RNA sequence: CUCGGAGCAGAACCCAACCUCCGAGCAGUACAUGCUAAGACUUCACCAGUCAAAGCGAACCUCAAUUGAUCCAAU
């Protein structure tokens, strides 16, 4: 009884391996997509002169201004 | 002796044959084998358990040299 | 080592053999108390037998 | 050091022949990959006419892989 | 007793292609540090200068197997550039052939990065891919 | 406390479990992995922590 | 200590007080092309070459053949001027080579080659694959003569034979066809022969397929001392490399000690020396063409085994040395406990007295 | 090592290469490599392998051991389904 | 080898610039 | 108070000093960082520590030390 049991757990398992593989494909493509879309917003910064401290303070207007736009959004949905 | 074999049927007969012409003598008997164990007794088992494979199969580097025969019969084409 | 014992003329193989007739031909040893319960055969001496 | 002549190497940089024979060492030219930057720019910065040499090991094969040998006259 | 049946022990062929058609030869296995791979037994070495193309397929001894060129007037005769990625992909197709005459059904190509990226020795090895050739050598046999 | 080594688990029943190191701030990981028995390439999930390193 | 050095020690040539108005190299591909020629080039030095590389003597190969024929250079320059700059003038090559579309006809390339440049790379293959050494001895010649042979498989098609080119036994059962478009107003001599066929022995080999004093290009006409018989490659033997010689016989010569009866299929009969063969009998001639292949172990060299050649078949097998052990040692020390396996005969159990 | 009990006037064993080690009746002692429980993630594959691998000792070592031990664990043994019934005997050694 | 006539074979700083 | 590198120790190996200097007790990337196995080195013994052919099964690791035995405990 031992062995039947596992042997088939193991086989149906094995059996449903392959959609939850693919599953992991499409997250690590998400994820890379993700990153995309964290790495070209980082890409650019500023265009005026090169500060020390100055770096990390205007942008974030524009990141606000983006977070209230689809705050708004979601609410409007 | 391979077709003298009456025990055996033609389609296994013929089968042995074409499939394992290695092994068979000048005189037409078929012969094997075995060394692989000190008792004789044993060595006459697996070769009988070997033949028995053998009748079961027939009632029933590869790449390279497909490679190279596929090679050939693309060169030979040419006419008289 | 049994056919070299039988050759020997020790055991009876007019009788039936067993170990008390090995023990008395003293062809084995045993030793109880050493928890061996027995003796097996081996397959040395297919030949010759 | 460096190999050639069926001289295998190591993670830790220990050279160990691959078949069986007779040791011996020379000196011969040495041609980076495409990959080993340090050497790439070296042999480029290089002026022309010039070449460098290095030392390597080479193991002879004394015997051959086998021999051909009746098994069975019939 | 018969003189024909009359046969040796041992039997010495003295065909230094017999082992390495069997697969059982030895490669020049090493070299690992430097880029030229010794590890095979048919190398081709391509050349590309500035006026011509030149292709060599040669044993690890150092010594010429094949050869193919941009020099010989029976290839150049009815061919425009000497040099251009049409010249590379006929002497792809006219080693490839010459191999297939002599035999060679495998052989190996060291190229670099950019030899690779160029889409003329890309070509080439098509050409000679679609002639009938393999640019991989077996794996050795022993054990 | 930078990283962290975790264990992660057959899904199929089988019982194999290997450990891995990763770094606590990132996310749960889900690794593909040769399972001897399964004999073949099969995704892994880590569970647990075990101990920081 | 130290010692002068011996010879001129490399990067010499090379002065240092200028450095920067040297040009260096500027590509990996340069630095390459210098390298590989000095290492063509010799060295005082011990070195990879005079260890695992050719030995041959520094004398040049002895060859008495045909020399080449007086081409006026002038006149074939002069041509080859012509023929290209007609091709440069035509028009429409500069589309077909810059648009990648263009092909060449590989019969016409074939026939061109074979005539004008094929026999340099014919005696490459020869002295490559070792006919020269093997035959001759070192000696060596150039097959100037073309030579196409042919063995026509049932009736369509045919195996062509040519310098490396694989033939199967079931092919190589019946005689060939040959040619060799030479007139010559003289005799010619054809002979195959096969160098590693022979087993009892080192440096002897075995003639399939002879004829002599042929007058023309036809075949039917010449002679045959030795009769036709398909080589008989052995299972395990590996490959046997055959070769077409073919010799200009400028007159017709007598054939004594190589007059043979009908086949007999003898190896004591078939076998002899090329070697003195040659010295004897071909002084009057030299060599012309040249071919060869390769032949492995079928089903037809079975049954000549069996039936024709009249004898049993032989069963070769390649076998390694075996794998080397060190002595043992009363008390290893730090092995694993497959020690005793590496050396014990056999995998069964034994056991001693009981 | 009490070379001689108290009740008995005997020798005596100890307990402890009993659990540790493996005597083969032609004098071999064998051990499990050190460290092969600890530790796992940081070592590599050939580490772990070493280490799951078994070994012999010295000869220097078998004696200390067969000294401290009695005779009753040098005797030949007869198991049943044990695969050491090859290895007890020895097999060509010459000197 | 330094005593050997092979020595310095394999220098090459003294080629390039040193800095 | 251990480990690693350089000089002292110039040229196969070894060489101390409460001798002269610079460092470490990690980190980063994969998840075949899987299993097995010929042959060899070894921090002057041991403990340990090391490289690895071929093969099965697969694709088509860097750094210098970067660390810890037995018993016992947890599972
Ligand atoms: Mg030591
Ligand atoms: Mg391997």
């Amino acid at each position: 009884q031992k062995r039947r049991e596992r042997e088939q757990h193991i086989a149906e398992c094995m059996a449903k391996m392959p959609q939850m593989i693919v599953n992991w494909q499409q997250q690590q493509r998400e994820n890379w997509e993700k990153a995309q879309a964290d790495k070209e917003r980082r890409a650019r910064l500023q265009a005026e002169a090169q500060e020390l401290l100055g770096y990390q303070v205007d942008p974030r207007s524009a990141r606000f201004q983006e977070l209230l736009q689809d705050l708004e959004k979601k609410e409007r949905k | 002796h391979l077709a003298t074999a009456e025990w055996i049927a033609e389609p296994v007969r013929q089968k042995i044959a074409i499939t394992h012409k290695n092994k068979i003598n000048r005189l037409g008997e078929l012969i094997l084998t075995s060394e692989s164990s000190r008792y004789q007794f044993r060595n006459l088992a697996d070769c009988l358990q070997k033949i028995r494979d053998m009748i079961t199969e027939a009632s029933q580097k590869l790449h390279r040299i497909r490679i190279e025969n596929m090679n050939r019969e693309r060169l030979r084409q040419k006419r008289i | 080592r049994l056919q070299y014992l039988i050759d020997l003329g020790r055991v009876d193989p007019s009788q039936p053999i067993d170990l008390t007739q090995l023990v008395n031909g003293r062809g084995v040893t045993i030793q109880p108390l050493k928890r061996d319960y027995g003796v097996q055969l081996v397959e040395e001496g297919a030949d010759t037998f | 050091w460096h190999p050639g002549a069926h001289v295998g190497v190591g993670k830790n940089k220990c050279l160990y022949a691959l078949e069986e024979g007779i040791v011996r060492y020379t000196k011969e030219v040495y041609v980076p990959h495409p990959r080993n930057t340090e050497a790439v720019d070296l042999i480029t910065r290089l002026p022309k006419g010039a070449v460098l040499y290095k030392t390597f090991v080479h193991v002879v094969p004394a015997k051959p892989e086998g021999t051909f040998k009746l098994v069975a006259m019939l | 007793p018969v003189e024909n049946e009359a046969v040796a022990p041992e039997f010495t062929n003295r065909n230094p292609r017999n082992l390495e058609l069997l697969s059982v030869a030895r490669k020049e296995r090493g070299w690992r540090t430097v880029f030229p791979s010794r590890e095979f037994w048919h190398r081709l070495r391509v050349i590309r200068t500035q006026h011509h193309v030149e292709a060599l397929v040669e044993h690890q001894n150092g010594k010429v197997v094949v050869s193919a060129s941009t020099r010989e007037w029976a290839i150049k005769k009815h061919l425009y550039s000497t040099r251009n990625v049409v010249a590379c992909e006929s002497i792809g197709r006219v080693l490839a052939q010459r191999c297939l005459e002599a035999g060679i059904n495998f052989m190996v190509y060291q190229p670099t990065p950019w030899e690779a990226a160029s889409d003329s020795m890309k070509r080439l090895q098509s050409a000679m891919t679609e002639g009938g050739v393999v640019l991989r050598e077996p794996q050795r046999i022993y054990e | 406390s930078k990283n962290i080594l975790v264990r992660m688990v057959s899904e199929a029943g089988t019982g194999f479990c290997f450990n891995t190191k990763r770094n606590r701030l990132r996310e749960k990981l889900t690794l593909l992995h040769y399972d001897p028995v399964v004999k073949q390439r099969v995704l892994f999930v880590e569970k647990k922590k075990i101990r920081s390193l | 200590r130290r010692t002068p050095p011996l010879g001129p020690m490399p990067n010499s040539d090379i002065d240092l007080s200028n450095l920067e108005r040297l040009e260096k190299y500027r590509s990996f591909d340069r630095y390459r092309r210098r390298a590989e020629q000095e290492a063509q080039a010799p060295h005082w030095w011990r070195t990879y070459r005079e260890y695992f590389g050719e030995k041959t003597d520094p004398k040049e190969k002895i060859d008495i053949g045909l020399p080449p024929p007086k081409v006026s250079r002038t006149q074939q320059l002069l041509e080859r001027k012509q023929a290209i700059q007609e091709l440069r003038a035509n028009v429409e090559e500069e589309r077909a080579a810059r648009l990648r579309t263009a092909s060449v006809p590989l019969d016409a390339v074939r026939a061109e080659w074979e005539r004008t440049c094929g026999p340099y790379h014919k005696q490459r293959l020869a002295e490559y694959y070792g006919l020269y050494r093997d035959l001759f001895h070192g000696a060596t010649f150039v097959p100037r003569v073309p030579l196409h042979v042919a063995y026509a498989v049932g009736e369509d098609d045919l195996m062509p034979v040519y310098c490396g080119n694989e033939v199967t036994p079931t092919e190589a059962a019946q005689a060939p066809e040959v040619t060799y478009e030479a007139e010559e107003g003289s005799l010619w001599t054809l002979l195959l022969t096969s160098l590693d066929g022979h087993l009892l022995e080192p440096d002897a080999e075995y003639l399939h397929w002879l004829l002599t004093n042929i007058p023309g290009n036809r075949v039917a006409e010449g002679q045959v001392t030795c009769p036709y018989l398909p080589p008989f490659p052995a299972r395990g033997s590996g490959i046997h490399r055959l070769a077409f010689l073919l010799f200009k016989q400028d007159q017709p010569i007598d054939f004594s000690e190589d007059a043979r009866p009908s086949p007999c299929y003898q190896l004591a009969q078939r076998t002899f020396r090329t070697f003195d063969f040659y010295k004897k009998h071909q002084e009057t001639m030299t060599p012309a063409g040249l071919s060869f292949f390769q032949c492995r172990w079928d089903d037809s060299v079975t049954y000549i085994f069996h039936q024709l050649l009249d004898m049993r078949e032989p069963v070769f097998e390649f076998v390694r040395p075996p794998p080397y052990h060190p002595k043992q040692k009363r008390f290893p020390h730090r092995q694993p406990l497959r020690y005793l396996d590496r050396y014990r005969d056999s995998h069964e159990p034994t056991y001693g007295i009981y | 090592l009490t070379y001689f009990s108290a009740r008995k006037g005997k020798r005596k064993t100890v307990k402890a290469v009993i659990d540790r080690f493996l005597r083969l009746h032609c004098g071999l002692w064998v051990r499990r490599k050190a460290g092969y429980k600890k530790k796992l993630w940081k070592k590599t594959p050939a580490r772990k392998k070493r280490l799951r691998e078994f070994v012999f000792c010295n000869k220097t070592q078998s004696k200390l051991l067969d000294k401290m031990t009695t005779s009753f664990w040098k005797r030949r043994n007869w198991y049943v389904d044990d695969p050491y019934q090859k290895y007890h005997d020895r097999t060509n050694l010459k000197v | 080898y330094k005593t050997k006539p092979t020595h310095g074979i394999g220098k090459y700083k003294h080629l390039i610039k040193a800095e």
